């Protein structure tokens, strides 16, 4: 008895209702349950028995569901209901988890804040040179961000990381990391970050050796 | 009240063998069957043992990815469930989570990473912005470290503050960043990685 989900990602504004499926190999007579799981936490129960709230859980979170297809609608959606939600079944060994299912809390665009990081010094003596760039409270998440070296594109080398949508504001942020050798960073002087979303013009931040 | 510790969990290389202690506290422990369950690096949950109680003569069920090579075990006198766990393959990384029942209330878990690779304490780098462009904002960085997870808090003067941790991007050796804005003199990023790096830098 394995068990398949759908849908794989959903967005949703505040309020919308939303409503998850997952599908099952044979008849679990109700013995399915519901986690919430945020971004580097563990996951938290929401629904057990197929439809039964748990202590703690609001009452949005209604359950419902029989047979061998169950679902889970969430009334009202609360800016504090971003992650993941997976569906476990109890009825057969092996109990089978679910695929899961990408919550994104839709809100309305906004234009990210750019502010650029030189290297340190200690990283330029160990033979090395790393630039970041932080973009902070910016919606939607799909952003380009292209790094420029005394006016040329260098997107060779760079390490690129979102986190989670903000438990209130439901904005995205994102770093950006140029890592090069110590001899390309004295060889130029200018060196910039370039984030193109929303508004055409990108919100850039330069810097320079001196 | 009820909590769940996890502990002992960490690098191990291949075809070797690690055990993972779940020390539990606020409930009657031999009553409730005990689970475990595994989270790849980025990819979804999966199920992998189960102990029944006494009455039922702790019966054990495996999944049936590692049937012959992890053993659970569990002690209701001392109130901790154990995984032993044999013959480690390189899929088998991932972050061990200890569950009561069908999943009432779950550990903070432990990380469990099986590679031929060593162990690379961070090498932590101090970022703030160049004199004359002050801004409100600073954060660190932790470039090369291995293996996961960092433990990166911030300790500021300032009672307001707000901390942003972001996610590490690495495969092989990775990297994370940490950012801070300044809400409301100095500031300190206290990074910690499993094998003992209690090293922290400071921004002033």
């Amino acid at each position: 008895i394995q068990m398949t989900q759908s849908p794989a990602s959903l967005s949703a504004s505040v309020g919308e209702t939303v409503t998850i499926t997952c599908r099952a190999s044979g008849n679990i007579h109700n013995y399915l349950a519901w986690f919430q799981q945020k971004q580097g936490k563990s996951p938290q129960l929401l629904v057990y028995n197929a439809k039964t709230l748990a202590d703690g859980v609001p009452s949005r979170f209604s359950g419902s569901g029989s047979g061998t297809q169950y679902s889970l609608k969430i009334n009202s959606l609360q800016p504090e209901d971003f992650g993941s939600y997976y569906c476990q079944h109890f009825w057969s060994t092996p109990y089978t988890f679910g695929g899961g299912t990408k919550l994104e809390i839709k809100r309305a665009d906004a234009a990210p804040t750019v502010s650029i990081f030189p290297p340190s010094s200690e990283q330029l003596t160990s033979g090395g040179a790393s630039v970041v760039c932080f973009l902070n409270n910016f919606y939607p998440k799909d952003i380009n961000v292209k790094w420029k070296i005394d006016g040329s594109e260098r997107q060779n080398g760079v390490l690129n990381s979102w986190t989670d949508q903000d438990s209130k504001d439901s904005t995205y942020s994102m770093s950006s990391t140029l890592t090069l050798t110590k001899d390309e960073y004295e060889r130029h002087n200018s060196y910039t970050c370039e984030a193109t979303h929303k508004t055409s013009t990108s919100p850039i931040v330069k810097s320079f050796n001196r | 009240e009820v909590q769940l510790v996890e502990s002992g969990g960490g690098l191990v290389q291949p075809k070797g063998s690690l055990k993972l202690s779940c020390a539990a506290s606020g409930f009657t422990f031999n009553t409730y069957a005990m689970n475990w369950v595994r989270q790849a690096p980025g990819k979804g949950l999966e199920w992998v043992a189960r102990i029944r109680t006494k009455t039922n003569n702790y019966v054990t069920y495996y999944a049936d990815s590692v049937k012959d090579r992890f053993t659970i075990s569990r002690d209701d006198s001392q109130s901790m469930l154990y995984l032993q766990m044999n013959n480690l393959k390189t899929e088998d990384t991932a972050m061990y989570y200890c569950v009561r029942h069908v999943g009432d209330y779950w550990g903070q878990g432990t990380s469990v990473t099986v590679s031929s690779a060593s162990i690379r304490n961070p090498q932590l780098y101090p970022l703030k912005p160049c004199k004359g462009t002050a801004s409100m904002t600073l954060g660190c960085l932790v470039k090369d470290y291995f293996p996961g997870p960092v433990t990166v808090t911030w300790y500021s003067d300032s009672l307001n503050m707000s901390t942003v941790n972001f996610p590490a991007l690495g495969s092989e050796l990775k990297v994370t960043t940490s950012q801070v804005t300044s809400w409301g003199k100095n500031f300190t990023c206290h990074v910690t990685h499993p094998p003992s790096f209690n090293e922290s830098r400071t921004i002033l």
